[PDB]
RNA sequence: AAGGUAAGUAU
C-alpha cells in the first residue's frame, strides 16, 4: 500500500489491511493506466499519436 | 423580603466538597473500567 | 492561498430555519384565509317562525301541484410486428419519483433482458464502457399512434 | 390536556363491497356516510415521508375526502395544529359536497372560526342535519342555539 | 496524482495540443466510474458501516418462498394491468393506439379467490400523472376490499408484485398496523391472468368499474391442498406469460377435455394434471433456453425453480465482471511469466 | 474528533472547559469540474474559535424558578379562561410555555399523565434506588416523567457544529470523501454489523 | 427446535431499525439517566417506513418451566 | 416553612425545620435572654 | 402505602424529599424562608439565630424491628405492618457468607 | 531513550 503510518495505530492498521487486501493498490493503478490507454487509443488521429 | 417586596440578603452558593469528591470518584471509576470499554461508551458515561 | 467565501452548513440549524419558515407560512395562510372566512325579530320569537314555516309549507304544497399523445413507449419502433396487436402497460415507478410515465410490454422487456443477458455472456464518445453507469429506446406518441 | 389537570394534580375511505354456478360474482359496493372517527394513535414512523406521500394523494387524486382528512389529522398529531387547519380548510374548499371534511374542519377550527366554516358548509351542503347539530353544539348561547336550530328547520 | 483518501485528482507536467482538454474529462470519468476505485469505495463503506440506500425490508425472494405456504391469510396485489392500452402494427408501417379497460389483482392463495376491480378508461381523462393515479387507485381499492371483509378474513400479509406500490399501500393502510406488506424480488406471473379469455373479454366488454370475484382454484381444493393448488396455478400462469399460444394448446390435449362455464381451467383428473404440469414445465424450460441460448439439461433444480418463479438470473455487466476480478484474489495465480524491468 | 456529535461519527462529547480549535483545522477543499476549490471556516481572519461551554446553555436555578412561577400562573389563567368556554387547552395555547416550568409544561401533554397521578413518593424512591440497583444514578434528584426534562441541549449541539465549521468542516477530518458518497443527506449508520 | 431458536435469537425489525442511526440527523436526548442511548431509526424521520413496526410476539418474555411449576 | 400566624413563629425558638432522608436542618431564633439562659444551662452540665 | 399516605397526609410538609420540588428548589425555599422570618437579620438587642444541620447517625442500622412494627400498627393494618417488619428479618447472603 | 519489530518461505 502507499499509506504511511505516522505512528503505531494498530486499531487503524488492522482495518487498513482489510481495505487494501488482494493488492487493491496495484489493481487500482493498473486499471487507471489501462483506462488512460483506451482513452488515448480512441483519439489516435485527432491527437496525431 | 416577600412582605416588603425588597431585597435583604444574598445567598452565596457553592458546590459542596463531598459532591466534588463524588464526581471525581465517578470519573475515576469510569476511567478505571475502560480497558475493554469502547470510546463511545466512555464518552457517554462522561456526558451522563 | 486564499479560500473563497463558504457558508457553513449546519444540518440542525437548517431544520430550525425550516420550522420557522413553515410557521411563518402557516401564519400567513391563516391571515389570508381569515379574510375569505370572516366575511360571514324572527330570531327572538317562535310563533312568528312557526307562522313563516306554515306559510312555506303551504307554498311547497301549492308548488307540488382515446388520445394518448406524448406517452413514451420504452421500446424500439421496429420491435412491433405487423399483422398482430399487443398490449402495453405502465412501467413501475415510485409515486414520489417525479418522472414521465412510459408504456411497457412485459414480454418485450423480457425479450430485451434475455438479449442483454446473452450479449453479456458472450462479450467476455469518450470512455464508452462506463458511460452506461453514469447515464433508452423510446418514441413519443402523437395523436394516438405513430 | 384535561382542564382538570393542574401543576401538581387515519386514511379512511368510502366504499365497502357487499360480500353476498357462476364464474362472475360482482360485488355491489356501498358508500360510507362517515369517514371514520378521530381516534388516530400516532402510528406514523417516518413523519416527513408520510407527509410527502399524503401530499401526492391530494394532488394526483383530488376530491377524495379521506385524503384531506388523513393529511389534516397527520399534521394535528405531530403538533402543527395550524397547518392541519389550513389543510382541512383547503379540503373543504375543493371537496365541498361531503359532510366529513366540513365537520373535521369544524373540529379543528377554534372558536368563532368554526361558525363561519359551518355557515359555508350549510351554504354549499344544505339539508345536512349532521352539520346543523354540530352548529348547535358549537354555539354556546341558548338564544343563538334556538336561532341556529330554527334556520336548520 | 490521485488522492484515494479524498477522491481528488490532478495532473502536472507538459502538455501537447489537445492532451489537456481530453485528459480532463478522461480523468473525471475515470474517477467517477472506475471498477477498482469502486471496490475501494465499497470496502471503505463496509468497514465504516455507512449506508446510503433506504433500509431493506423483508422481500419475497426465492429463499423465503417456502415460508409463503403457511396457514395465515396472504394477499397478492398486482397493479400491472391498471392502466392498460393496446397497440396494433399496421402493414403500412404506421402503428395505432387504443386504450382499454384495466384491472386490479387481489389474489388469495389460500382460498383461491381473485378480487378483480375493473378500471374503466374514463378515469384517465384529464390526468397528467397516470402511474401515480393508478397506484393510488389500486391502494384505495385494496383498502376498500380489506374494510369490506370481516376481521377473521383480513390478511396477515399483503405481498406486492411491483416495488412502486409499497409506499401507497404503506400510507393507505395506516389503520391496519398489524398487517405487513411485503415486496417480491421475484416477479410472479399474475399479470398473465388477463391473457385468459374469460378475464380479457370480461374486462374489455365492461363499461363501468365494478368489483368482480373469481376463483382460480375452481375444482382443485376438492382433491389437493392449497399449497399444491398455488404451485400449479403459478406454473400455469408462468406458461401463459412465457408462451400464451402453446400453453392454451397444452391445456386442452384433446377436444374431449372441456371447461365448465363457471371454471376457468379445464376439468382434468388428478393424474392428468401431473402430465399437464410436466408439459408446461417443459414449455417454460424450452422457451427460457431459446431466449437465453442455454440447454435445459444442464440447469440444476434450484435454477429450474428460479426460472419457474420470477427470480431473475441477470448476467453481470462488464463493469460488474471487472469488479469481481478485482474484489477476489487472482484465481490459482500462476507466475509462469518473468519480466525484467 | 472528540466534540463532533455521534451522528456525524464523533464521540458526542460535552465540554465544561475552554478548548480552542486551531484555525488550521477549519479548512477544507472540494473538487469541482473546472478545478479544485479551497474553503475555510471563520473567515475575515478572526481569532481562534472556541467550542461552546456547557454552562452557557443551562438556565440557572433562580431564573428557572422565576420562569416556573410565571409560566404556571399563566397556565392557571389560560385554564380558567378555557373553562369559561368549556374548551380543552390545545398544544398551541401552551406553546410559549413549552420547556418552561418545574414541572415542565410538556408534562401536561404526556400520554402517561393519567397513570402518573397515582405515583406518590417517587422522589424518595429515586433516591432510594441506589440500594437496589448496582449502577449509580446521576439523576437521583429528579424523574424525567414527573419533573420533565429540565435541560435542553440542541442549542449546544447547533453551536458546536457551527464552531467546528459545519458538515463540510467536520467531514473533511473524516474519511467521508473516501467513500465517494454524492451527499451526506440520505446516509445512515449501522451500530453493529451482521457478523 | 432450530427454527424456534432462530426465530427467538434472530434479529427483529424493531431491533434492526433501532440499530440504524441517521447520518447528520442530530436527534434529541430521550433518556436522562443514560446518555448515548437512542432509538435510532425507531419513530424518526429518514427511517423510510410510514407505519411503525409491530412487536414480534416470538420475543415475548416467558418464565422457566421449573419456575412455572413453583408458581 | 409556613405558619398560620406571625405570632406562632415566635412561640418557640425553633422557627424552621426540614428533615431530609436522614439529614436534619434546624433554624433557631433566640433573644439575648434565651441564648444566655441556654448557655448557662449548658455550662452547668459541661463547664469549660 | 405512598399513595394512601399522601392521600390522608401522613407526612407533614417538613418531610423531605417532597414530590413537588427538586433538592435545589427546596434549598431555594429554605433560603427564602430564612429571609422571610420576622426580624431575622436584626441583632441590635443582642438576639442571635443559629443554624443546626446534622444527621441521625446509624439511623437505619439502629431501627428496632419490634418497635418499628408496633409503631407501624398505628398507621397501617396489623397485617401490612407485620409483613413489612418481617420482611426486614431475612437472611443476608454474599457468596459463601 | 522507549511504550512504533508483521510471522514467513526462497535466493
Amino acid at each position: 500500500t502507499g499509506i504511511f503510518m505516522h505512528g503505531k495505530i494498530p486499531t487503524l492498521k488492522i482495518s487498513l489491511i482489510q481495505i487494501f487486501r488482494a493488492h487493491l493498490w496495484q489493481k487500482i493503478h493498473e486499471s487507471i493506466v489501462m483506462d488512460l490507454c483506451q482513452v488515448f487509443d480512441q483519439e489516435l488521429d485527432a491527437l496525431e499519436i | 423580603n416577600e412582605v416588603t417586596k425588597e431585597r435583604t440578603a444574598q445567598c452565596f452558593l457553592r458546590v459542596d466538597d463531598e459532591s466534588m469528591q463524588r464526581f471525581h470518584n465517578r470519573v475515576r471509576q469510569i476511567l478505571m473500567a475502560s480497558g475493554s470499554t469502547t470510546f463511545t461508551k466512555i464518552v457517554n458515561k462522561w456526558n451522563t | 492561498e486564499e479560500p473563497v467565501t463558504a457558508d457553513v452548513i449546519n444540518p440542525m440549524a437548517l431544520r430550525q430555519r425550516e420550522e420557522l419558515r413553515e410557521k411563518l407560512a402557516a401564519a400567513k395562510e391563516k391571515r389570508l384565509l381569515n379574510q375569505k372566512l370572516g366575511k360571514i325579530p324572527w330570531l327572538d320569537d317562535t310563533a312568528a317562525w312557526i307562522e313563516r314555516s306554515r306559510q312555506l309549507q303551504k307554498e311547497k304544497d301549492l308548488a307540488e301541484k382515446r388520445d394518448l399523445q406524448g406517452l413514451t413507449v420504452e421500446h424500439a419502433i421496429d420491435s412491433f410486428r405487423e399483422g398482430e396487436t399487443m398490449i402495453l402497460t405502465l412501467k413501475d415507478k415510485g409515486v414520489l419519483q417525479e418522472e414521465e410515465d412510459v408504456l411497457v410490454n412485459v414480454n418485450l422487456v423480457d425479450k430485451e433482458r434475455a438479449e442483454k443477458n446473452v450479449e453479456l455472456r458472450k462479450k467476455k464518445a469518450q470512455q464508452k464502457p462506463r458511460s452506461i453507469l453514469s447515464k433508452p429506446h423510446s418514441f413519443r406518441l402523437e395523436q394516438g399512434g405513430t | 390536556v384535561d382542564p382538570r389537570q393542574t401543576q401538581f394534580g387515519r386514511n379512511t375511505l368510502m366504499d365497502m363491497r357487499l360480500s353476498q354456478q357462476t364464474v362472475v360474482d360482482p360485488k355491489g359496493y356501498l358508500t360510507d356516510l362517515n369517514s371514520m372517527i378521530p381516534t388516530h394513535g400516532g402510528d406514523i414512523n417516518d413523519i416527513k415521508k408520510a407527509r410527502l406521500l399524503l401530499k401526492s394523494v391530494r394532488e394526483t387524486n383530488p376530491h377524495h375526502p379521506p385524503a384531506w382528512i388523513a393529511s389534516a389529522r397527520l399534521e394535528e398529531v405531530t403538533g402543527k395544529l395550524q397547518v392541519a387547519r389550513n389543510l382541512i380548510m383547503k379540503g373543504t374548499e375543493m371537496c365541498p359536497k361531503s359532510e366529513d371534511v366540513w365537520l373535521e374542519a369544524a373540529r379543528l377550527q377554534p372558536g368563532d372560526t368554526a361558525k363561519a366554516v359551518v355557515a359555508q358548509a350549510v351554504r354549499h351542503l344544505p339539508q345536512s342535519v349532521r352539520i346543523y347539530i354540530r352548529a348547535a353544539e358549537l354555539e354556546t348561547d341558548i338564544r343563538a342555539k334556538k336561532r341556529v336550530l330554527r334556520k336548520a328547520l | 496524482a490521485i488522492d484515494l483518501a479524498y477522491n481528488l485528482h490532478s495532473a502536472y507536467g507538459n502538455w501537447f495540443p489537445g492532451s489537456k482538454p481530453l485528459i480532463q474529462q478522461a480523468m473525471a470519468k475515470i474517477m467517477k466510474a472506475n471498477p477498482a476505485l469502486y471496490v475501494l469505495r465499497e470496502r471503505i463503506r463496509k468497514g465504516l458501516q455507512l449506508y446510503s440506500s433506504e433500509p431493506t425490508e423483508p422481500y419475497l425472494s426465492s429463499q423465503n418462498y417456502g415460508e409463503l405456504f403457511s396457514n395465515q391469510i396472504i394477499w397478492f396485489v398486482d397493479d400491472t394491468n391498471v392502466y392498460r392500452v393496446t397497440i396494433h402494427k399496421t402493414f403500412e408501417g404506421n402503428l395505432t393506439t387504443k386504450p382499454i379497460n384495466g384491472a386490479i389483482f387481489i389474489f388469495n392463495p389460500r382460498t383461491g379467490q381473485l378480487f378483480l376491480k375493473i378500471i374503466h378508461t374514463s378515469v384517465w381523462a384529464g390526468q397528467k400523472r397516470l402511474g401515480q393515479l393508478a397506484k393510488w387507485k389500486t391502494a384505495e381499492e385494496v383498502a376498500a376490499l380489506i374494510r369490506s371483509l370481516p376481521v377473521e378474513e383480513q390478511p396477515k400479509q399483503i405481498i406486492v408484485t411491483r416495488k412502486g406500490m409499497l409506499d401507497p399501500l404503506e400510507v393507505h393502510l395506516l389503520d391496519f398496523p398489524n398487517i405487513v406488506i411485503k415486496g417480491s424480488e421475484l416477479q410472479l406471473p399474475f399479470q398473465a391472468c388477463l391473457k385468459v379469455e374469460k378475464f380479457g373479454d370480461l374486462i374489455l366488454k365492461a363499461t363501468e368499474p365494478q368489483m368482480v370475484l373469481f376463483n382460480l382454484y375452481d375444482d382443485w381444493l376438492k382433491t389437493i391442498s392449497s399449497y399444491t393448488a398455488f404451485s400449479r396455478l403459478i406454473l400455469i400462469l408462468r406458461a401463459l406469460h412465457v408462451n400464451n399460444d402453446r400453453a392454451k394448446v397444452i391445456l386442452k390435449p384433446d377436444k374431449t377435455t372441456i371447461t365448465e362455464p363457471h371454471h376457468i381451467w379445464p376439468t382434468l383428473t388428478d393424474e392428468e394434471w401431473i402430465k399437464v404440469e410436466v408439459q408446461l414445465k417443459d414449455l417454460i424450460l424450452a422457451d427460457y433456453g431459446k431466449k437465453n441460448n442455454v440447454n435445459v439439461a444442464s440447469l440444476t433444480q434450484s435454477e429450474i425453480r428460479d426460472i419457474i418463479l420470477g427470480m431473475e438470473i441477470s448476467a453481470p455487466s462488464q463493469q460488474r465482471q471487472q469488479i469481481a476480478e478485482i474484489e477476489k484474489q487472482t484465481k490459482e495465480q500462476s507466475q509462469l511469466t518473468a519480466t525484467q524491468t | 474528533v472528540f466534540y463532533t456529535p455521534k451522528e456525524l461519527g464523533g464521540l458526542g462529547m460535552l465540554s465544561m472547559g475552554h478548548v480552542l480549535i486551531p484555525q488550521s483545522d477549519l479548512r477544507w477543499s472540494k473538487q469541482t469540474d473546472v478545478g479544485i476549490t479551497h474553503f475555510r471556516s471563520g473567515m475575515s481572519h478572526e481569532e481562534d474559535q472556541l467550542i461552546p461551554n456547557l454552562y452557557r446553555y443551562i438556565q440557572p436555578w433562580e431564573s428557572e424558578f422565576i420562569d416556573s412561577q410565571r409560566v404556571w400562573a399563566e397556565y392557571a389563567l389560560k385554564r380558567q379562561e378555557a373553562i369559561a368556554q368549556n374548551r380543552r387547552l390545545t398544544l398551541e395555547d401552551l406553546e410559549d410555555s413549552w420547556d418552561r416550568g418545574i414541572p415542565r409544561i410538556n408534562t401536561l401533554f404526556q400520554k402517561d399523565r393519567h397513570t402518573l397521578a397515582y405515583d406518590k413518593g417517587w422522589r424518595v424512591r429515586t433516591d432510594f434506588k441506589q440500594y437496589q440497583v448496582l449502577k449509580q444514578n446521576p439523576f437521583w434528584w429528579t424523574h424525567q416523567r414527573h419533573d420533565g426534562k429540565l435541560w435542553n441541549l440542541n442549542n449546544y449541539r447547533t453551536d458546536m457544529i457551527q464552531a467546528l465549521g459545519g458538515v463540510e468542516g467536520i467531514l473533511e477530518h473524516t474519511l467521508f470523501k473516501g467513500t465517494y458518497f454524492p451527499t451526506w443527506e440520505g446516509l445512515f449508520w449501522e451500530k453493529a454489523s451482521g457478523f | 427446535r432450530y427454527r424456534k431458536m432462530k426465530e427467538r435469537l434472530g434479529l427483529t425489525e424493531i431491533r434492526k431499525q433501532a440499530n440504524r442511526m441517521s447520518f447528520g440527523e442530530i436527534e434529541e436526548d430521550a433518556y436522562q439517566e443514560d446518555l448515548g442511548f437512542s432509538l435510532g431509526h425507531l419513530g424518526k424521520s429518514g427511517s423510510g417506513r410510514v407505519r411503525q413496526t409491530q412487536v414480534n410476539e416470538a420475543t415475548k418474555a416467558r418464565i422457566s418451566k421449573t419456575l412455572q411449576r413453583t408458581l | 416553612l409556613s405558619f398560620q400566624d406571625i405570632a406562632t413563629e415566635a412561640a418557640h425558638p425553633i422557627r424552621l425545620f426540614c428533615r431530609y432522608i436522614d439529614r436534619i436542618h434546624i433554624f433557631f431564633r433566640f433573644t439575648a435572654d434565651e441564648a444566655r439562659d441556654l448557655i448557662q444551662r449548658y455550662l452547668t452540665e459541661h463547664p469549660d | 402505602l405512598w399513595y394512601e399516605a399522601d392521600k390522608r397526609r401522613l407526612f407533614p410538609p417538613w418531610i423531605k424529599p417532597a414530590d413537588t420540588e427538586p433538592p435545589p428548589l427546596l434549598v431555594y425555599k429554605w433560603c427564602q424562608g430564612i429571609n422571610n422570618l420576622q426580624d431575622v437579620w436584626e441583632t441590635s438587642e443582642g438576639e442571635c439565630n443559629v443554624m443546626l444541620e446534622s444527621r441521625f447517625e446509624k439511623m437505619y442500622e439502629k431501627i428496632d424491628l419490634t418497635l418499628l412494627n408496633r409503631l407501624l400498627r398505628l398507621i397501617v393494618d396489623h397485617n401490612i405492618a407485620d409483613y413489612m417488619t418481617a420482611k426486614n428479618n431475612v437472611v443476608i447472603n454474599y457468596k459463601d457468607m
